[PDB]
RNA sequence: AAAAUAGACUACGAAAGUGGCUUUAACAUAUCUGAACACACAAUAGCUAAGACCCAAACUGGGAUUAGAUA
């Protein structure tokens, strides 16, 4: 179905951020995804200190990757995000736009 | 005789008031809107007696707040200071 | 056997011009990128074409039997993985019971359709124990 | 209508060809999903 | 490990029960009554085997206390 990957990447210089974005999108396409858009929400201070890969982070870059993936892909992608060292936190959700507005009148 | 009363629903009934968020999409990434429903000093979520939302949108706001908190978009123990000056929509 | 992953969804199969379309949109509109419920709908549609006389009439007893049969197949596939799911165990056992009830009613009312159903879905009708 | 909308949308998807260019363009752009609501139920754009 | 706010809500589940987030499966049935004996569950006692043991703790020891100590 349609998924959104909310990605919190390590506060890095532009070449390395580009490399990590290319790597993660390549993984998405390798697991059978069709990536639709890539949006940068910006670099910002984390709401709280996050410990990942034996390193404490207080700042991070926020990105959104919209895509369509086969259902079995999601779990695999999660594992891959668990191994990539430049990702503080990746979460895959069903895309909010698919959930259609309820008729509360 | 035309003057007899006719059967109808009570016309003098005020149509049910719509909550401020009715017809609007509540997204976990919209931290500004979600911060308009937490305590500035503790970060606790307000109830419908304070927010005034219909229970369905209350549930949406609750789930969105937890999703944002666990996905690293929103602080949990306090309201983000950047959003302390947004319009106050809570009756507290 | 399941439908091929390349088969279009039930709702995107009669739309005009679906054969003049790019490969990517075909993938987006296929069973490869949908949850299991569309695949079950496709199975149901195939069985309705293969068995019943009027595939569009869904309120008939044969249609209900086919629907319950695809649901039962789904429950068995689910329980093959979640061996300790007692709720879905209950649902499977119940669904088998009501399919037996529907088969009994169909046998008592329409024997030709009963034979066609039993052949098409591979159902072996068995008479209940006396004690 | 859904199919035609997808006909037009699938053109602007991130393929493996325009991957790097779109990555750089995303790094050169910022999007904002924050808006505020008033007691009058009006969206206050940031 | 177990889930403060929401919850002034009363929804889901056959019942017991379920209230941290994401994803995947997924929530029988178009009349009703009908089981000790059929199939699934569920709870309540009491013992039996092995296992863990932070913490608490009937029993069992030890210390302090009136003038049969504080049960
Ligand atoms: S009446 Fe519109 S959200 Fe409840
Ligand atoms: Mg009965
Ligand atoms: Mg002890």
């Amino acid at each position: 179905p349609r998924y959104e990957l909310a990605l919190i990447l390590k506060a890095m210089q532009r070449p390395e951020t580009a490399a990590t974005l290319k790597r993660t999108i390549e993984a998405l396409m390798d697991r059978g995804a069709i990536v639709r858009d890539l949006e940068n929400l910006g670099e910002r201070a984390l709401p709280y200190r996050i410990s990942a890969h034996s390193q404490q982070h207080n700042r991070g870059g926020y990105f959104l990757v919209d895509f369509y993936a086969p259902t079995a892909a999601v779990e695999s992608m999660v594992e891959h995000l668990s191994r990539d060292i430049d990702v503080i936190r990746g979460n895959i959700v069903k895309h909010p736009l698919t959930q259609e507005l309820k008729e509360c009148e | 005789n035309e003057d007899l009363p006719i059967s109808m629903e009570n016309p003098y009934k005020e149509p049910l008031k719509k909550c401020i968020l009715c017809g609007k999409h509540v997204d976990y990434k919209n931290v500004q809107l979600l911060s308009q429903f937490v305590s500035p000093f503790t970060g606790c979520i307000y109830g419908r007696h304070i927010t005034g939302l219909c229970g369905k949108k209350q549930k949406e706001i609750t789930k969105a707040i937890k999703r944002a908190q666990i996905m690293g978009f929103m602080p949990v123990t306090y309201k983000d200071p950047a959003y302390l000056k947004d319009p106050k929509v809570c009756n507290i | 056997d399941d439908p091929p992953p390349s088969t279009l969804l039930k709702d995107y199969q009669n739309v005009p011009g679906i054969e003049k379309v790019d490969d990517v949109v075909k993938r987006l509109l296929s069973l490869e990128m949908a949850n299991k419920k569309e695949m079950l709908k496709i199975k149901q549609e195939q069985f309705m074409k293969k068995i019943v006389a009027n595939p569009e009439d869904t309120r008939s007893l044969e249609a209900r039997i086919i629907a319950l049969s695809v649901k039962i197949r789904s429950y068995e596939e689910h329980l093959e993985k979640h061996r300790k799911d007692k709720a879905h165990k209950r649902y499977l056992l119940m669904s088998i019971d009501q399919r037996k009830k529907m088969l009994k009613n169909l046998r008592n009312t329409n024997y030709d359709v009963f034979e066609k159903i039993c052949w098409g879905l591979g159902i072996e009708y068995t008479f209940p124990p006396l004690y | 209508r859904e199919v035609l909308q997808l006909q037009e949308e699938v053109k602007n998807f991130i393929t493996r060809e325009n991957l790097e260019a779109r990555v750089e363009a995303a790094l050169d752009s910022r999007k904002n999903y924050n808006w505020a609501i008033t007691r009058e139920g009006l969206v206050v754009r940031p």
